[PDB]
């Protein structure tokens, strides 16, 4: 897995690869690792799949009863000390790694939080196996005011060093856009950069092929009147 | 694995099943566990492949080493005995090798079991391997030294289609041999996909199973 | 990790480096490691980064609570509330650290908390894996009632050795300030500290 | 304990289970009944860990015969079962879980079936024609699955089932003292005193 | 404590056609999470019209291929420039890898070549030394990927003839060099989709009796 | 001693043309021995499919479990469960059980009542959603049926090319599975028709 | 079987146009502790080759010596020593990977991680990787320790594939080399500032480049960050 | 292997020896012969680990037949015994041991008295009237201390070691599969082949 | 243990405390650590004392006989003699080593030898268990050519803070000063070293 943070001018930005894996296997090629837990406060998990979508719902769920309870937009602090209390409580055992950014009416924002419960303030962010690919990248090309433009660039490079050189990380680019006073953007399959080539056959069979025991229509309807 | 072989009145039979495996995975559907030591020897195969292929290649050698200095061919007795000798040097040393030296000698049919551990026991009927228990219960309640040559080829493919089908590490072929004094005769390779159909309809057995 | 609190003539400085590590990955190399649980009252954590944020964050609601009811509590008092939770949390927990503040009648005042929950009142202390390189150079170069310059330099220098030497400490020297005067940041990076 | 067979013919279910019983190097006893009644048509043998056995199957017993009596009305051997199945697999996850393997034969009277229902310790349950527990089935199975029909007399089903103690008899390194015998049809519960 | 043992992936395919065979393998070095190299070679032609590749542990895969190329050499030194023969050849190799039983060459390897009758041959080892003939065998990392295809297209395992219903089988016709590297090409393809340590390029060794042609196509990167 | 591969078995699914499949085989072992040749993984809910691998007492379990659930569902809500819904009542199910979970590989497969889009997922033993457009594979010949679907698969097969599909990528998987086997199942869904066909296979 | 005491970290490199760079720190750490801040882990052979070492430096010394021995051995005798019978990149190379083989095959292996930097006869650049198990392998880049997670993927930016070689200069290559140099820096906690670099050129030889620093680093930005969530002062 | 079994009566040595021989779950053999003669009128009986025991009696046998042909004359019971005990001793301490524990009962005729001697794999040599190895003592022996007097006839001796069988037989839970007996006496040594 | 050697103007000077322990037992407190190999090549000696005797008895049988045939042997010689020892017999051996010794054309020279069996030539060097402690003063204060009483007094204030903080130094401070005017002993007792 690698997942990026990046904060720039007006805002922040976060991105991910599309790998899950259980051990040298690959379970989906195409699985999406960035969450919201608010409108405007997203997150991109590593580690434990479950983990990271069950932590980031519960939250979610917790901060919108509390935006209602409040009549307020939910801020980035508060996800960060709900989830933080929450890891911590188990000790590590919930393996969620996440990066979380978002803007609300204090500004833009951006955190990571590891599985014990520690959290981390940056400009620049990089988590799981291909952390260290990423974070080579940011070191290289950061600074200080960067654009909307510069910091998706910047972003996405990131994700793709950890795609080709990271075997725990592959396929496609997703990217979530948080700027302040507008809309986030939520950019599914930003990059698509591994896309399969076509088969030198077609493994279509002909009809009848199998050979078959018995057939039986499977009743799915409800009991029947008259 | 399932291997088996029975002294009878015309000879003695052996048969084998050809699955290999690595954990769950089947990494072969046609090994041969069956090594044609000369015409008129055999010997089965159970446990690490290695081992039983590259000692009883090296036990051929010496049966034929033994020919050459004698002029005479070598017994069912001593030949088993070479082998569990060899075991004997690597006692202890994780070798792990189960098989049953088939053949005719002066004596008539012989028939030994050997293994890892130099273990040499003569007998009429023997099965090793994971599936050997399935083989037992169909050899013990149907075998005679009044078979046939034709019904013992059938008992001994009977056995190890029962045990390939029970047992999950048995399976993909049935290799027949009959030894006679003039030698051994391989009776084919009987796939137990087909086999299984096959016996099912004729014998009437496995009405459990759907056909 | 480098921390260090040291008593001066106007109040106290805390100082720490700024390296948080995964083995040999630094994880985070401009770590803020100089935490405040009240206006003048800071701590120095060194250990697990979980524990620490959580016993830190933990006492802060403690000394809120507090002041609201009795008013500001004083650097012993801080002190107390960390050793309640370390001592009777020693065997799930893995912190070091160091409490200093400042009060107008007790002026500045440092006490370091080890791994057993212990509390110690001292003059200054230093703790985290690069202090061991450094116990000799403090021991010799330490005074009692130096002036702000002075104690900035006695920390620049002690902690510029300590991060030479030690794998795990790392990055910019920050310190935190505390006298009547307020609150100062300071922030001192390589190019400054290696050269000493 | 050790050996538990079971088979279901035309009209009727046969259990088959052994007699020893064994504390450290010593054969305590040779004929123990490893089985207990659950209601006048359902059978239920049993093996596993020493104690655990007799006290689930009495559990059981006693649970059966409080619906008998709470409702008037004998359980089918499919819903006993699944009873059985639930406890197990309840068990499976407790603090010291009930190392028991059950074979649970049953004639049920409305349907007019005879049915054979095989459960392990982890609440593992198959519906069959016949079954074993443990070691028993590597040496049985075969025999059965060559010589069974779904037609045969409950003679023939006592004469394949002896087949079955000879070859374990001839195989099995344990001496496990003969089987006791009892079968299940429309009539009721009956021990075969002679085998 | 030192373990004198690694696992390098990599992944190696053989096929023996009618008078041709292949053998494959993907350009991809691994440790762990980490890439070695995009392009190491593992498939080497080892003279005598004879290919071969040692799949597993890299440094006792290029180990057993040094001796055994060496072994070539001295077989024409001691034997009159003979041509060493595919079947002498596996039972050499079998000798080799024995010799180690108690400290094991930790590879899965395959050679390939033609037979004394000029038929495609393919041999497959385990570890140990255990060997046989066949005429399909994947081997490393996605070699339980790929088998079960090959059985399907290859042998044309549950494959019936259309109106008949399981009653006739699908026939066993020879499969053409053409046909083959299709099915290579896309066996690790597939390969390279769902497994980590698969992919970068593939390397392929055609033997026939005009001598040994290479080919090599790019893999997914990722 | 691995509860995931105590008793074997595996079940795949796939999406055709305004349809979808799914398929398992029939095997219940003890390890090496054979116990049954008729453990059906397939269960449905109304027009839902659920296929299930894994420890069979959590696989019988389970449907017990979902049966119950889904049954609640249909007297409340006065209607039946959609295969999108049913998915995350699996994984809210299985994660709840987080430290102590039930050994499975659920699948889900069916078609959207209402706009009549075929939908298939996958689980993990702890209810991660594996949401795919082409295939789920799931238990002990996984990466077996991986390297089948991968290779055999096209999108928008119609019914009865999508059968001839989806049974050679199970039968040949199982065919290198000692713990696979022993005969085999496939459901062809359609929006308003499902048909189900036992294979013929090598009973070994 | 033994565990390292005194280790150097990363051994970074990259073939270019024209050649090969490699370069490494100067540090010896023992364990935590930066023991050792004046120790050369490039260790050039003759004028063609350079071996790049990571690492234990007991045995690190070890092999320096066998190397040093080996050019005095391939001089007996030999009235081309200085010239078509001089040692060669390939030939060091597969002395070590001989000798690391065996060494691991005798369950005492010399517990280093090496790269064998330099330029053939015929001009062709080599660059080959050995380490303890006796593994080997070659790549347009090369690194190790924490280089292979960090370096390599900033050095295949520049050279992705053996068609990049030709396309890339000595200077596009130095730059990339002392970049990763200064990110290993900022990330590797058993790294030095002090870092030696050595460039074999087909034209212009060897150039070996002592007491190199990491420059131009980036640290203001640390003075914002403010504690670890909620905090503002 | 199991089960061995020995008596000294009045004028001859009776050994009985357990025919089964076990591979993993399967009874291989139920016939086996646990014995080799050193000579003439001597008899060793043997038990202990898989292969060792075969490989050290026949080692033995080739020792005493050596011995046997160089001399031309038999050695003492007492002699034959010593050897094998020194044997046994010289093993405990090597590499790998042989776990092998042994029965000799042999006549001699010198002294014209029949003794029996038991050696277990450490080399521990006892002269008794009766012995046995493993369990087999822990059921045998009090009957053989109750019933047992040195003037017993061979006859005697036999019906004494049947009901030592018959104990065994009923409280020990493994299938020994019946045993093989052989008798010792100034003609030699001869197999009861009806027991 | 807290041993160092540091080279000068005029030659080199060996240093050591005297504890030996058994777990927090003293067994010595007088020992003499600084160990004569040559007339003018020395060693200091920390780790195992039998392992370190066995080695130094060693290297001493192993330069009288290099005397006797070549001469007198370099400092380097001396340093290569203990390192093939310590490194080919890593597996067995627990010895932290520094060899210093005086010629007149190579003047005073420092070779630090670890657990591993690798070299170091070095201006000064420290080590035992105590040295960790002593790693910052020692860079602050030590210069290249000082003076014979500066490095006396280097050396002495160094070892004075080791054993302060160390248990496993103590008991008085052996020195040993090497030069062109001969051989010096030096010692320093607690009631001294205590009140720097
Ligand atoms: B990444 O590698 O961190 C990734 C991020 C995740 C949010 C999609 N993690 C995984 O792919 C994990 C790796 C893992 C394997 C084994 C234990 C713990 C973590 N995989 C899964 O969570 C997973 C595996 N199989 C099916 C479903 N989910
Ligand atoms: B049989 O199962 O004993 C069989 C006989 C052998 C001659 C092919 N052995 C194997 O299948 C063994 C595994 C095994 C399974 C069950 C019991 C004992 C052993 N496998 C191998 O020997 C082997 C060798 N190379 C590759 C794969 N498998
Ligand atoms: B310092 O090294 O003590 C430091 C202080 C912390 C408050 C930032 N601790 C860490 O870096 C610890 C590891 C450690 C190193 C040395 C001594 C003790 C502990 N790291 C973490 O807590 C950590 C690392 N990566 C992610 C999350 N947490
Ligand atoms: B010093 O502590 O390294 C010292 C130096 C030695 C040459 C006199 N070593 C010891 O005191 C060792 C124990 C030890 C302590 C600290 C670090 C390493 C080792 N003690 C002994 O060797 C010893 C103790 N008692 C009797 C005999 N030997
Ligand atoms: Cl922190
Ligand atoms: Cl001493
Ligand atoms: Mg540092
Ligand atoms: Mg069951
Ligand atoms: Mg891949
Ligand atoms: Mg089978
Ligand atoms: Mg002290």
């Amino acid at each position: 897995t690698t997942i990026v943070g990046v904060k720039f001018n007006n805002g922040v930005v976060i991105a991910a690869d599309t790998r899950s894996t259980q051990g040298p296997i690959v379970a989906d090629k195409n699985c999406a690792k960035l969450h919201r837990i608010s409108p405007k406060i997203w997150c991109a998990g590593a580690g434990t799949a479950a983990d990271t979508e069950a932590v980031t719902q519960l939250i979610g769920s917790n901060i919108e009863l509390h935006s209602l309870y409040t009549s307020r937009e939910p801020r980035v602090v508060s996800a960060l000390q709900m989830l933080k209390q929450h890891l911590f409580k188990y000790q590590g055992h919930i393996g969620a790694y996440l990066i979380v950014a978002g803007v609300d009416p204090t500004g833009s924002h951006l955190f990571s939080i590891h599985a014990h419960g520690s959290t981390d303030v940056g400009y620049y962010l990089s988590l799981g196996s291909g952390s260290l690919a990423a974070m080579a990248v940011l070191e290289s090309h950061w600074k200080q005011d960067l654009t909307k433009e510069e910091a998706i660039k910047l972003a996405s490079d990131a994700i793709q060093a950890g795609i080709w050189n990271d075997l725990g990380s592959g396929s496609n680019v997703d990217v979530c856009v948080m700027e302040i006073g507008k809309d986030a953007e939520y950019l599914r399959n930003y990059l698509t950069p591994n896309v399969r080539e076509e088969k030198q056959k077609s493994y279509k069979f002909p009809r009848g092929t199998t050979a078959v025991l018995k057939e039986s229509i499977v009743n799915i309807c409800d009991i029947q009147e008259e | 694995t399932t291997t088996l072989a029975f002294k009878f009145q015309h000879g003695v039979i052996a048969a084998v099943d050809s699955r290999a495996s690595a954990g769950s995975y089947i990494s072969a559907l046609r090994v041969n566990k069956v090594i044609e030591i000369n015409p008129y020897l055999l010997g089965t195969m159970s446990g690490c492949a290695a081992d039983c292929q590259y000692w009883e290649r090296l036990l051929a050698k010496e049966c034929r080493l033994y020919y050459l200095r004698n002029g005479e061919r070598i017994s069912v007795s001593a030949a088993s005995k070479l082998l569990s000798n060899m075991m004997c040097q690597y006692r202890g040393m994780g070798l792990s090798m189960g098989s049953m030296i088939c053949g005719w000698d002066k004596k008539g049919p012989g028939l030994y079991y050997v293994d890892e551990h130099g273990t040499r026991l003569s007998g009429n009927m023997f099965s090793t391997g994971s599936g050997n228990t399935y083989a037992y219960g169909v050899l013990d309640s149907n075998y005679k030294w009044d078979l046939s040559v034709e019904d013992a080829l059938y008992l001994g493919k009977r056995s190890i289609l029962a045990a390939a089908h029970r047992d999950a590490y048995s399976g993909g072929s049935v290799n027949l041999y009959h030894v006679t004094e003039d030698g051994w005769i391989y009776h084919g390779n009987h796939d137990v996909g087909e086999l299984f159909w096959k016996v099912k309809e004729e014998e009437g057995s496995f009405n459990n199973v759907i056909g | 990790t480098s921390i260090m609190a040291v008593t001066f003539k106007d109040g106290v400085i805390l100082g720490a480096d700024s390296r948080t590590t995964t083995g040999a990955y630094i994880a985070n190399r401009v770590t803020d490691k100089l935490t405040r649980v009240h206006d003048k009252i800071w701590c120095c954590r060194s250990g697990s980064a979980a524990d620490t944020q959580a016993i830190a964050d933990i006492v802060q609601y403690h000394l809120e609570l507090y002041t609201s009811q009795y008013g500001t509590p004083s650097t012993e008092t801080a002190a107390s509330v960390f050793k309640e939770l370390c001592y009777e949390n020693k065997d799930n927990l893995t912190a070091g650290i160091i409490v200093a503040g400042y009060d107008d009648k007790n002026k500045g005042e440092v006490y370091t908390i080890p791994l057993g929950g212990s509390v110690h009142k001292l003059p200054y202390a230093i703790a985290g894996s690069g202090s061991t390189f450094i116990y000799g150079y403090c021991d010799k170069n330490f005074r009692e009632n130096m002036s702000k310059e002075e104690t900035v330099d006695f920390i620049k220098h002690s902690l510029s050795q300590a991060i030479k030497w030690d794998g795990s400490s790392g990055g910019v020297i920050r310190m935190v300030v505390l006298t009547a005067a307020g609150v100062e940041r300071l922030i001192f990076y390589p190019d400054e500290y290696e050269q000493l | 304990m050790d050996i538990i067979l079971g088979i279901r013919v035309q009209d009727s279910v046969i259990l088959a289970s052994s007699k020893a019983v064994t504390r450290g190097i010593s054969v305590l006893k040779d004929s123990d009944d490893k089985t207990r009644q659950l209601s006048p048509h359902t059978l239920m043998s049993f093996a596993g860990e020493a104690g655990d056995t007799v006290q689930f199957a009495e559990y059981i017993q006693a649970n059966i015969q409080l619906y008998s009596i709470r409702e008037d009305y004998e359980l089918s051997p499919q819903a006993v079962s699944s009873f059985v199945r639930q406890e197990l697999a309840k068990s499976i996850r407790s603090r010291r879980p009930y190392q028991v393997n059950v074979l649970i034969g049953g004639y049920d009277k409305k349907k007019n079936k005879p049915e054979l229902y095989q459960i392990d310790y982890l609440g593992t349950k198959v519906e069959l024609p016949y079954g074993a527990h443990g070691y028993s089935g590597f040496y049985t199975f075969s025999l059965l699955d060559h010589h069974y029909r779904p037609d045969m007399t409950t003679e023939e089903g006592l004469d394949l089932l002896k087949l079955c103690v000879q070859e374990l008899e001839k195989r099995m390194p344990m001496d496990f003292k003969g089987v006791i015998v009892k079968i299940v049809d429309k009539d009721g519960i009956r021990q075969v005193d002679d085998f | 404590q030192f373990n004198p043992y690694g696992d390098n992936g990599g992944t190696i395919l053989g096929i023996a056609g009618e008078d041709f065979a292949v053998l494959a393998g993907d350009t991809r070095n691994i440790t762990d999470y980490s890439i070695n190299s995009r392009y190491e070679p593992k498939v080497f032609d080892c003279g005598d019209n004879i290919v071969m590749s040692a799949n597993g542990f890299a440094a006792d895969g290029d180990a057993l291929v040094k001796r055994f190329k060496n072994s070539v050499k001295w077989y024409h030194f001691d034997h009159n420039d003979k041509k060493l023969s595919i079947n002498s050849a596996a039972r050499n190799i079998q000798h080799l890898l024995y010799s180690r039983r108690f400290f094991p060459y930790y590879v899965y390897n395959i050679i390939a070549g033609l037979d004394e009758d000029g038929k495609g041959a393919v041999y497959s080892f385990d570890p140990v030394g255990s060997y046989q003939r066949e005429q399909c065998r994947a081997g490393g990392a996605a070699a339980s990927l790929i088998m079960p295809f090959l059985d399907n297209q290859v042998n044309f395992k549950n494959q019936y003839e259309p109106g008949t219903n399981g009653k006739v089988k699908k026939p066993l016709k020879y499969l053409s060099v053409e046909e083959v590297i299709k099915l290579v090409r896309d066996s690790f393809t597939s390969a390279t989709e769902r497994h980590i340590q698969v992919g970068d390029g593939l390397e392929i060794l055609i033997v026939t009796k005009d001598g040994v042609r290479k080919e090599f196509y790019e893999l997914k990167r990722d | 001693s691995d509860p995931s591969s105590i008793n074997g078995g595996i079940v795949v699914a796939m999406t055709g043309k305004d349809c979808v499949a799914i398929a398992c085989d029939l095997r219940l072992g003890s390890q090496s021995l054979g116990v049954s040749n008729k453990f059906e993984k397939i269960f449905h809910y109304g027009h839902v499919f659920l296929g299930i691998t894994g420890l069979a007492t959590d696989v019988t379990t389970l449907n017990e479990m979902f049966r119950y659930k889904t049954n609640l569902y249909k007297l409340k809500e006065e209607r039946a469960i959609e295969p999108e819904t049913f998915t995350q009542l699996v994984s809210s199910s299985l994660y709840e059980r987080r430290f102590g979970p039930y050994f499975v590989g659920p699948v889900v497969a069916g078609i959207n009542s209402k706009s009549g889009k075929p939908f298939i997922a996958g689980f993990d033993l702890i209810g991660c959603i594996d949401e795919a457009k082409d295939f789920i594979v799931s238990g002990t010949a996984s990466d077996q049926l991986f390297g089948m679907c991968e290779s055999l698969y096209e999108p928008n097969l119609e019914p009865e090319d999508l059968f001839e599909t989806i049974s050679q990528a199970l039968l040949n998987a199982a065919d290198r599975d000692a713990l696979s086997g022993w005969g085999a199942v496939v459901y062809i869904i359609k929006k308003d028709e499902v048909v189900k066909r036992y294979l013929k296979m090598r009973q070994d | 079987t033994q565990q390292p005491i005194v280790t150097g970290t990363s051994v970074i490199s990259m073939k270019y146009d024209n050649g090969v760079i490699i370069a490494a720190d100067n540090l010896g750490s023992y364990g935590s502790l930066l023991r050792f801040n004046g120790v050369e882990r490039l260790i050039p052979v003759g004028d063609n080759t350079v071996v790049g070492i990571s690492g234990d430096i007991s045995d690190m010394q070890h092999i320096e010596r066998l190397l040093k021995d080996l050019v005095t051995e391939n001089a007996y005798d030999n009235p081309l020593a200085d010239a078509e019978e001089a040692l060669e990149p390939s030939y060091i190379f597969e002395y070590l990977a001989t000798v690391m083989y065996q060494r691991r095959s005798k369950m005492n292996p010399l517990w280093n991680a090496i790269i064998v930097a330099g330029v053939q006869s015929n001009g062709d650049q080599f660059l080959r990787y050995v380490n303890l198990l006796g593994v080997t392998y070659s790549s347009p880049t090369l690194a190790t320790g924490f280089g292979a997670h960090m370096a390599n993927p900033l050095l295949r930016k520049v050279v992705d594939r053996e068609s990049d070689i030709p396309k890339t200069t000595v200077q596009v290559a130095e730059e990339a080399i002392v970049n990763a140099m200064r990110v290993l820096y900022y990330r590797d906690a058993r790294s030095s500032r002090n870092f030696s670099l050595a460039i074999i050129d087909k034209n212009t030889g060897l150039t070996f480049k002592k007491n190199l620093q990491v420059e131009n680093m980036k640290w203001d930005f640390a003075k914002d960050i403010k504690g670890y969530g909620t905090q503002k002062i």
